[PDB]
RNA sequence: ACCGGGAAGGGGCGUGCCCGCCCGUCGAACGGGGAGCCGGCGGAGACUCCGGCAGGCGCGGGCGGAGACGCGCCC
RNA sequence: GGGGGGCCCGGGGGCGGACCGCGCGUCCCCGGCCGCCCCUGAAAAGCCGGGGGGCCCGCGCGCCGUACCGACCGC
RNA sequence: GAAAAGGAGUGGCUCUGACGGGGUCAGAACUGGAACGGACGCGGGGAUCCCGACUGUUUACUAGAAACACAGCGU
């Protein structure tokens, strides 16, 4: 498991390296499940909004707060 | 202040083994614990590592020598004689 | 023999009293490269590779090089030190002559 | 409380490759974790000192770049030894040809 | 008696990536601070075996650098260089110059090799037999 | 049955060349030896199951620094 | 010595994986030294470096042990 | 030889000083059947003679020694 900067995150998205994304509410955690590692990014909700506006439609995103 | 009068380093033996043996060991053990002058290093750093093996702790040469001293008298004399015999073989 | 060695003693003393000199191999090399070294003077137990390169550098510099006829301890004593000295380089001779 | 643990290995004979340390787990438990022996690093062929630049990891787990140094005789000689060899070769050439 | 570090002298390299390789003193630098240095052009790669029965094989790789003189060993040998004319201040920290400088010195070294010049300079020193 | 080197002692490949002096895949569940952690579930098993997160070994679609140093194979 | 650097260091911290301080001591491992020997404290498979010369995504990981016990030997 | 032989103190409570948070060491007043290592743990001592120098070993199951070994000495 490891942490990632958002532009590398979009590289991963745009070259189809992820199988599922998770949004965790708490500062929001974005969790990306790739072949090798699980990558995590932490952004405020304002930035989560635009990252998901930019989210991929070949990409299953699932929400989570509890 | 001085701690023993005569026994020196043989005070480790206590009252055991008799006078003649302890007298011999004082001499032997002082000789084998001494520091010697490195014939290359130029410095007085040679210590014994095994019975006939002496290492200079500064320049790190190893040398073959006596059991309890770095040089022996027979070897001094032999080396002098062999050097003289060589020189006589140079015309 | 005795006359010559006592002259060597007197000149080493004069150089260290009034003159320019260096003790040590690294300074000896730097000065021989520059060509500031009137004389170079070694000990009989100088390490042989170091001796080879000193003699070669001196052959290219035309700096004369001699041998002290005593250990590095002896050279330390002779220039007035408590430590061993493999090379002494004499840069200016002062009130000495360097006739050796 | 009671923090006593049982042995983790096949036998309990405590040789130098069967050493553990202790650590607390997220489930509030005292667990044993093996302590690998640490291999030495390569040493100089001429003087026997640790070669500078190589980590103490078996080379099977290191990439090629990490297992080397960038100099002639990079991982074999320490550099003082290399200098001494170069000087020996050149000066001996000089004293064997032209007197 | 006389200085040895002069701008035509051939040295052996002692430390760094090019240790035990021959080079020429392109220039000598003064002694202000940090010590004593010299612009030096040297051979990084020599050509190789060419049977009768080849450009890549017979190409020649050089290097120019400023080096500490304490890391050099002078020689009797000498190479009458033509590189003083080529500007020696743009060599350093001006990389755009330095790559083209290496190109224009590679060509010349291969040329000297073709005309069979400086046998001692273009031969390899035997180490650690 | 016991004892033992002085024997024309095997390999690479790709034909035809080239290299070669002569043993045991016997002998250690404590020596050497690539690579594992957490949470959970059962009447009886778990570093072995299940979930999660990793690691190892395999197979298929020439540059920088003054320098100490930094950043595909085969014999 | 002083000033500035390089490499190793079974460790620690921050982010991931996912309540707050302060102490003496014990056990274990590690470090640099110092002492000792008419005592000097295994080997090999396997893996790698040097010199010289010639030239990301998928799939898999076979065989055997594994319950329990001082329930063992002394009728 | 030696802990030779022989003497004296030691609880509780209230205080004081010394060492850079931490206990130790030193000192004083008061007090208790004329008590204090209050259980527990824990040498009796000395004057001599014989044998073997010493640490070590032995008749598993009636003998641990003055017997064997030993460094040293000699052939
Ligand atoms: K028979
Ligand atoms: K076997
Ligand atoms: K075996
Ligand atoms: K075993
Ligand atoms: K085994
Ligand atoms: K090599
Ligand atoms: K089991
Ligand atoms: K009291
Ligand atoms: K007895
Ligand atoms: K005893
Ligand atoms: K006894
Ligand atoms: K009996
Ligand atoms: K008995
Ligand atoms: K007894
Ligand atoms: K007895
Ligand atoms: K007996
Ligand atoms: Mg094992
Ligand atoms: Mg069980
Ligand atoms: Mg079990
Ligand atoms: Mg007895
Ligand atoms: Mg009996």
């Amino acid at each position: 498991p490891n942490t990632i900067t958002e532009e590398n995150l979009m590289k991963m998205i745009a070259d189809g390296r992820g199988k599922k994304l998770v949004v965790k509410s708490c500062k929001v955690k974005l969790k990306l499940r790739t072949a090798k590692y699980l990558y995590t990014l932490t952004v405020p909700n304002a930035d989560d909004a635009k990252s998901i506006v930019k989210g991929c439609k070949d990409k299953v995103e699932v929400q989570y707060v509890n | 202040a001085k701690r023993t009068k005569k026994v020196g380093l043989t005070g480790k033996y206590g009252t055991r083994y008799g006078r003649a043996a302890r007298k011999q060991l004082l001499k032997i053990e002082t000789s084998q614990k001494a520091k010697y002058t490195c014939p290359f290093c130029a410095k007085d750093k040679v210590r014994r590592t095994a019975c006939g093996i002496w290492t200079c702790r500064s320049c790190s040469k190893t040398m073959a020598g006596g059991a309890y001293s770095l040089h022996t008298e027979p070897a001094n004399a032999a080396r002098a004689t062999i050097r003289r015999l060589r020189l006589a073989r140079e015309d | 023999t005795k006359k010559a060695q006592d002259s060597i003693s007197l000149t080493l003393t004069l150089v260290v009293k009034s003159g320019k000199y260096t003790l040590g191999t690294d300074q000896a090399i730097r000065n021989i490269r520059d060509g500031k070294a009137q004389l170079v003077f070694m000990a009989n137990n100088c390490p042989p590779l170091v001796k080879s390169q000193v003699d070669y550098l001196c052959h290219l510099s035309k700096t004369p090089v001699r041998v002290f006829a005593g250990s590095s301890r002896e050279l330390g004593i002779a220039v007035g030190r408590q430590f061993n000295v493999s090379i002494m380089t004499i840069l200016e001779a002062g009130d000495a002559d360097l006739t050796s | 409380a009671d923090c006593r643990v049982t042995c983790r290995f096949h036998s309990t004979y405590r040789t130098r490759s069967k050493i553990v340390r202790y650590k607390r787990t997220p489930g509030n438990r005292l667990t044993s974790l093996r302590v690998k022996k640490l291999p030495n690093a390569p040493h100089c062929a001429e003087t026997g000192k640790q070669i500078h630049g190589i980590p103490r990891v078996i080379p099977q787990h290191l990439t090629r770049q990490q297992r080397k140094v960038s100099r002639p005789y990079g991982g074999k000689l320490c550099g003082s030894a290399l200098r001494a060899h170069i000087l020996e070769s050149f000066l001996n050439e000089e004293n064997q040809a032209l007197r | 008696s006389q200085p040895i570090i002069k701008p035509g002298l051939v040295c052996i390299v002692l430390q760094g990536r090019h240790a035990g390789k021959k080079a020429v003193i392109v220039e000598a630098l003064p002694h202000n601070e940090r010590g004593s240095y010299a612009i030096v052009a040297g051979i990084a790669a020599l050509p190789r075996r060419i049977t009768n029965s080849a450009v890549c094989r017979g190409r020649v790789r050089s290097f120019v650098k400023c080096m500490n003189v304490n890391h050099l060993m002078p020689t009797s040998c000498r190479l009458e260089n033509n590189y003083k004319d080529f500007i020696s201040t743009q060599t350093v920290a001006d990389v755009t110059k330095r790559r083209e400088i290496i190109e224009t010195v590679n060509k010349d070294f291969q040329r000297r090799i073709l005309e069979h010049r400086d046998t001692w300079f273009f031969t390899k020193l035997p180490i650690d037999a």
